RNA sequence: UAGGUAGUAGGUUUAUUAAGAGUUAAACCUAGCCAACGAUCCAUAAUCGAUAAUGAAAGUUAGAACGAUCACGUUGACUCUGAAAUAUAGUCAAUAUCUAUAAGAUACAGCAGUGAGGAAUAUUGGACAAUGAUCGAAAGAUUGAUCCAGUUACUUAUUAGGAUGAUAUAUAAAUAUAUAUAUAUAAAUUGAUUAAAAAUAAAAUCCAUAAAUAAUUAAAAUAAUGAUAUUAAUUACCAUAUAUUUUUAUAUGGAUAUAUUUUAAUAGUCCUGACUAAUAUUUGUGCCAGCAGUCGCGGUAACACAAAGAGGGC
């Protein structure tokens, strides 16, 4: 059983009464004006508790369930204000106990209905400089900085790349006042990352889950036979999971173990370049039976899965 | 793309990837997706309706069906068994729409470089977005781990900032601001003691959420906190604004205005050449949507971001930012697996 | 490339346009007997000046020949046999041997 | 289509690669021994058994394999000019250069192919012996008695 | 129920239902026949297409016009 | 080009975006018919160089994939390359100046970069 | 379709061929050979893929497009040349047409195009610039192969505008920085009298890009040659220098009146009783008119017919 259902607020609100014939109002519109509060002459909603951004590193995410739709508070004292019979805003009769002791997890949860979505922690401008100076000057490896500050190696590598862009921008006076104002505002809206805080630290043991292993194989062995991760790896014909983690930590450009030389074994010829020639020929050795465009290959151009790519200039090209 | 029609309808109450005021009320009043009493088809349809409204509404159904991938990606923490704390179940089905997160337009929205996915598309199409230094003008460009993308600073400020008022609109706000200032100078001069007493009591309830108290302490150092009759006398009355006289003449208007907070510039038009409200202030209702992604590292000073990885599901968490719970995404996944059968 | 020097056989553009042939003497007003124009104007300029596809390509080929000291004498385009193309020669010949020699 | 899965999901085909040497060479000792080996008889035999007349007008035995001598192939196909002829002419010089390059290429092709074939037989022989040794080692580990085997009930005597 | 006997260009003679309110089909009128039976009429296994050949579209049809050969009103 | 066995380009790709297979083919078979062998690929459109790269001195590169050993074999048995394939093989250093013609003979043109064989 | 076969099954020899064999021809012998696991006969059909469609898969379907193979070039047979042809050749005959009336020529299943048939499938286009093919010592010539464009939503893909936005006036002393601005007055489209909406929808405001305009200009191709072509792309007075992932920024030479081209945004179609997503109601019709994939709907409160409002798909 299903029918169309107008999305009325789940919480109680003041419905429309008898209306003058020319108002032509809706119960949805009046519920929104009650959520928003009065609009001043400047076009602002100062009474709504979400109109202005937080400035204390604590996100102000909507909590309709805990406040039962009461979104109005005094713009300076931050004291709850509710609608009364007179049509004015005043103190609530009873304090809301659900809004005074909120769990730590909920504070970082932006969407009431999804507790698996949480905001990330912003890194302070100091930790970023420390990470930048350790990888670049002191010459530490990304694996070391990752294991020290509790940050995943890709994030560590990204911080170095971004701090380099901020130096060039600051070296050419490209960071304007507005950009500085915006950056600081956004910094004071998110919980700052604390390398010492154990819970704030990012897990460093995560590996991609393969597909062949996703199945459930079971072995019946002797009651006192030892079976461990290495034995399981042999059964599943995969490298041990610890080895996978170690190989994934040596991928960072500044990480230890980064190596790429086994491929430098392909004969290449650069054709002679003569004055007046607009391009150079590069020849790459290949093998008959592998090189070439195959004959009778599937044409997908008229199919929904037609292959679309992008060239070096960023232009959309058919592959 | 699909034409944008009735995206912020209150009766439908669909939640969109935007910071719009009407879209905040729809999210505020939703109270979850109702799946009770519905047949399996009705449950699946409802889940599809809600999820697609948020995740890639601009994509046509047939295009989305092609893009949709049955394979979802999770990670295995190899230390869980070495902790001892109660393990949490991985929300695998919150990865149903993860394939969209690698799109350039979605990446811009998650980085807070645009106020909505729709705006992100227009920023990309108009030539304001670069990936790895190359200008990309196709919203459907897919990012790979490690890619860096940037947006022209003026566009990001226009998306995260307040709207620029027009000259006529901002000239009526200054008229009212002058009237309400001359009322504060007439109440300060008629009974200075009460006004100062009220002024001191207001600064006690600031809570430090209002930085005006910190600035006020400076002002008390610019002149024990005891009354001073020189204050009321110092206060002066601003001159009224004749909207008609200074109509169509901004330089004249911005020379007749001199308020203690707004001096020689019309409200919100300190630099009429800039494309946003000046001096720059955050857009209204930004806090409820300001979510920092786990899969991007953002540098707001330069408007640069790096695509760290494709969002993944882990015990107790999904990096795919969604306003809907796992049961809804599970139904949505069930629908698309079978092409809506 | 560079501007070759006028010779005794080809003193000016008008002589050049007459030796190459293929009705290229009808472009003498396009060039205006300017030696440099003949050896500087590329296809794009000639197309803007109204030279048709076949003639402008032919001129540029003969300009390259002259620049390399290769003969610029007219070479004629092919023509079908007097008795017609091979596919229509049997029919044509049969009707030409019954109206000339009977 | 589904058929592509059998070929690495490669769509379309390539022409069959030609063989530079169309027959086994005289240096492929392994093949030479196999053909010389006496042909089996009986249930899994090949050929006419002693006393069984073959069809009249037919050859009792199979034609002998033609083994290529790469030295003789090179001598007959790309023989060198017998005299150092006087190539004063421009066209003679061009032809001499082209003939020299063509001869160099085809001689390198025949000798690289023969080497590849011989090197491939040796690599297979080494690889097979390794695999055989590894299988014996693996099997020996399987047959090794562990302490857990004590908990497996047995009736060896019966 | 309005029907019509029709001789198809392949020599088969069929009975086709004429849908819609009102029709201008007569004898010798050129009609185009599609599949689809008239459930309550036994032996009428086909439909004539409105707005094709000599059969006009339903007069004054407002809804589902494409199914009745009615063009869009300006 | 003469002979029954020719090395020539077979056209692939889409309208306005030609790509080519370098093939050994019977002279009489269709240009795009399945050949005797596919020796390589030729992409005629040079890779575009950025404004900075241009001033930096980067030259656009046309990319050819080729089986050097197999190509030499087919030249050895008398396969005859087309004019375009001949130019490619002379630039690769497989063929020499004996295959040049009077029209393309670069007898006097300065060499800015000499053929370089590397490993990559 | 139950019996079929009579060079038929096998043996021997000659002829013929580069070559085996009742493959063809000649001779002489044996009585065999095929068949209810389907012979013989009849009907139908070009075959297939690392191609397309579908499915979890085994499979099933197609055989247009890409590619491989076969056959044919109005019909039949025969011969010549040749390594290879019962050749799109030649010979004779058949059918049709034509003009030169000859033991004549032609046969569009080459391209374009026309009539016919059909529910239904396009230009009597451009160029040999590219890749090939033929001829030539070369210069070069030829090429409806081929490359391009035209026609056609037949298929696929991208784009086809974002942020803000529920009213308008009057209103208010005569710079330690204010601040929950507050009052009146008028206006307020369809539906409806409250969970009944249409509706942030519209207008309006802010900011853009496309196109245009201007300059510039690759690449397909080079020794030279560009059909496509009014090229793509880029830049917004043009040029230059310096610094300057990108990019940015400064300053310069010339260029206009301290500033510097202009500037947008009108979707259709089906459906809302159940299967099956569609609750805001209302009018006409009255087992009629009509609807219908299935169950069924319609006899005066029709959620199903015909419509308005509202709503759901794509
Ligand atoms: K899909
Ligand atoms: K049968
Ligand atoms: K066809
Ligand atoms: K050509
Ligand atoms: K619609
Ligand atoms: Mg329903
Ligand atoms: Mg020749
Ligand atoms: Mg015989
Ligand atoms: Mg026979
Ligand atoms: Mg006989
Ligand atoms: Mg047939
Ligand atoms: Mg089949
Ligand atoms: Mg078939
Ligand atoms: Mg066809
Ligand atoms: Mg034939
Ligand atoms: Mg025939
Ligand atoms: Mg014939
Ligand atoms: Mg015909
Ligand atoms: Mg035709
Ligand atoms: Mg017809
Ligand atoms: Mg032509
Ligand atoms: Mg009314
Ligand atoms: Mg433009
Ligand atoms: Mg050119
Ligand atoms: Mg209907
Ligand atoms: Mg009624
Ligand atoms: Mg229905
Ligand atoms: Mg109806
Ligand atoms: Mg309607």
């Amino acid at each position: 059983f299903s029918r169309r259902r107008i999305a009325y607020p789940f919480y109680p609100f003041k419905k429309l009464g008898r209306q003058h014939p020319k108002k032509h109002d809706t119960n949805l519109k009046t519920a929104m004006r009650q959520f928003l509060g009065p609009k001043n002459y400047k076009g602002e909603y100062v009474m709504n508790k979400y109109f202005t951004v937080p400035t204390n590193h604590v996100p102000n995410y909507i909590k309709p369930d805990l406040e039962r739709g009461q979104s109005l508070e005094h713009p300076v004292t931050k004291k709850p204000l509710q609608l009364r019979y007179d049509g004015t805003l005043g103190p609530p009769p009873v304090e809301n106990k659900r809004l005074q002791n909120i769990f730590k997890d909920r504070l970082l949860q932006p969407f009431p209905s999804n507790p698996h979505c949480k905001t990330n922690y912003v890194l302070s401008p100091q930790l970023k400089q420390s990470i930048f100076e350790e990888i670049t000057v002191e010459g530490l490896s990304a694996q070391q900085v990752s294991q020290k500050y509790g940050l995943k190696i890709p994030r560590v590598e990204a911080i170095v790349k971004l701090v380099s862009v901020e130096n060039s921008w600051n070296r050419r006076n490209r960071v304007s006042s507005d950009l500085k104002t915006m950056d600081e505002t956004l910094y004071r809206m998110f919980p700052v990352f604390d390398s010492d805080a154990s819970f704030k630290r990012e897990n460093l043991s995560e590996i991609p889950v393969p597909q062949k292993t996703l199945a459930s194989r079971f072995l019946t062995i002797a009651e006192s036979e030892p079976f461990g991760p290495v034995d399981a790896a042999h059964v599943l014909e995969l490298e041990p999971a610890v080895e996978t983690l170690r190989n994934l930590s040596t991928v960072g450009e500044h990480s230890s173990g980064h190596q790429q030389s086994t491929n430098k074994n392909t004969k290449v010829i650069y054709g002679e370049l003569v004055e007046g020639e607009r391009s150079q020929y590069k020849f790459t050795n290949a093998k008959v039976g592998k090189v070439g465009y195959r004959y009778g290959s599937g044409n997908r151009d008229n199919k929904k899965d037609r292959r679309i790519g992008f060239n070096k200039l960023g232009q959309m090209v058919y592959i | 793309p699909r034409k944008a029609n009735l995206l912020k309808s209150l009766a439908r109450g669909r939640v969109r990837t935007s910071f719009n005021k009407y879209n905040l009320f729809n999210l505020y009043k939703k109270g979850g997706v109702d799946l009770k009493s519905k047949s399996l088809y009705q449950q699946k349809w409802t889940a599809k309706q809600e999820t697609r409204a948020y995740h890639g509404e601009h994509l046509t159904e047939k295009r989305w069906q092609t893009v949709f991938k049955p394979k979802l990606d999770s990670v295995a923490q190899l230390d869980a068994s070495l902790r001892g704390g109660e393990i949490k179940e991985t929300p695998f089905l919150l990865q149903t729409f993860a394939v969209l997160e690698k799109r350039l337009d979605f990446a811009l929205f998650r980085a807070m470089f645009a106020s909505s996915v729709r705006q992100a598309r227009q920023f990309i199409l108009h030539g304001n977005v670069r990936v790895n230094g190359v200008k990309i003008k196709h919203p459907s460009y897919t990012l790979k781990p490690g890619d860096m993308f940037s947006v022209k600073p003026d566009k990001v400020l226009e998306a995260l900032g307040a709207k620029k008022p027009s000259f006529q609109e901002a000239l009526k706000i200054d008229k009212t601001q002058i009237v309400l200032w001359n009322k504060y100078v007439k109440e300060a001069k008629t009974e200075p003691k009460e006004v100062w007493e009220k002024k001191l009591e207001n600064f006690e309830k600031m809570s430090d959420s209002n930085p005006k108290k910190l600035q006020f302490q400076e002002f008390l150092r610019q002149y024990s906190l005891t009354f001073d009759p020189k204050w009321a006398k110092n206060l002066k009355y601003h001159d009224p604004i004749k909207l008609s006289e200074l109509e169509g003449d901004e330089p004249k208007a911005r020379k007749l205005i001199n308020l203690p907070w707004q001096k020689n510039y019309v409200y919100g038009r300190q630099d009429p050449k800039k494309p946003f409200f000046t001096p720059w202030k955050p857009r209204p209702f930004l806090s409820p949507f300001a979510i920092l992604p786990h899969h991007l590292e953002i540098s707001f000073k330069t408007c640069h971001a790096v695509y760290l990885r494709d969002p993944v599901a882990r015990p107790g968490q999904s990096e795919v930012i969604s306003p809907f719970d796992v049961p809804v995404h599970e139904r949505a996944y069930m629908y698309y697996l079978r092409n809506g059968k | 490339s560079t501007i070759p020097k006028p010779s005794d056989q080809v003193p000016d553009v008008d002589a050049f346009l007459n030796k190459i042939g293929r009705n290229c003497n009808e472009l003498k007003d396009t060039f205006e007997n300017n030696w440099n124009n003949l050896f500087q104007w590329d296809s794009k300029i000639l197309k803007e000046k109204g030279v048709n596809i076949q003639q402008r390509k032919y001129i540029l080929k003969q300009v390259h020949n002259y620049r390399n000291n290769r003969p610029i004498h007219e070479i004629k385009l092919g023509k079908k046999s007097f008795f017609g193309g091979e596919r229509k020669r049997k029919a044509f010949t049969a009707k030409w041997k019954a109206e000339n020699k009977q | 289509g589904k058929g592509a899965a059998k070929y690495g999901f490669k769509s379309g085909v390539f022409p069959t690669t030609r063989s530079i040497l169309k027959s086994p060479t005289t240096k492929q000792t392994d093949i030479i021994n196999k053909v010389k080996s006496p042909k089996p008889k009986g249930v899994l035999g090949i050929g006419y058994a002693k006393g069984v007349k073959h069809p009249k007008g037919s050859h009792r035995l199979s034609p002998k394999v033609n083994f290529i001598d790469v030295d003789n192939l090179i001598a007959k196909t790309v023989a060198e000019p017998q005299s150092i002829k006087s190539s004063n002419g421009s066209a003679q010089k061009v032809r001499l250069q082209k003939a020299e390059l063509r001869r160099k290429f085809l001689i390198e092709a025949f000798r690289k192919e023969e080497a590849r074939l011989l090197h491939k037989h040796e690599y297979l022989q080494k690889r097979t012996k390794e695999l055989e040794k590894a299988k014996e080692l693996e099997l020996e580990k399987l047959n090794k008695e562990k302490s857990s085997d004590l908990t497996i009930m047995t009736l060896d005597k019966m | 129920r309005k029907a019509c006997r029709v001789r198809l260009t392949n020599g088969n003679v069929v009975s086709a239902y004429i849908p819609g309110e009102g029709h201008d089909a007569q004898e010798h009128s050129i009609v185009y026949v599609r599949g689809g039976r008239c459930q309550d009429l036994p032996g009428v296994k086909y439909h004539v297409i409105r707005g094709a050949g000599d059969l006009s579209g339903v007069v004054n049809r407002i809804s589902s016009r494409s199914k009745y050969g009615a063009k869009k009103p300006s | 080009t003469c002979g029954l066995v020719r090395i020539r380009l077979a056209r692939f790709g889409r309208k306005n975006s030609p790509v080519y297979n370098i093939v050994v083919a019977n002279s009489r078979k269709a240009r795009d018919a399945k050949p005797i062998e596919v020796l390589g690929t030729y992409v005629p459109v040079p890779s575009p160089v950025t404004k900075r790269e241009l001033k930096r001195g980067v030259v656009p590169i046309k990319d050819v994939k080729l089986d050097f050993d197999r190509t030499k074999y087919w030249i050895g048995v008398g396969a005859q390359p087309s004019e375009t394939v001949t130019k490619l093989l002379r630039k690769a250093g497989i063929l020499n100046d004996a295959w040049a013609t009077s029209k393309n003979s670069n007898v006097n043109r300065k060499v800015v970069f000499e053929r370089m064989e590397t490993l990559e």
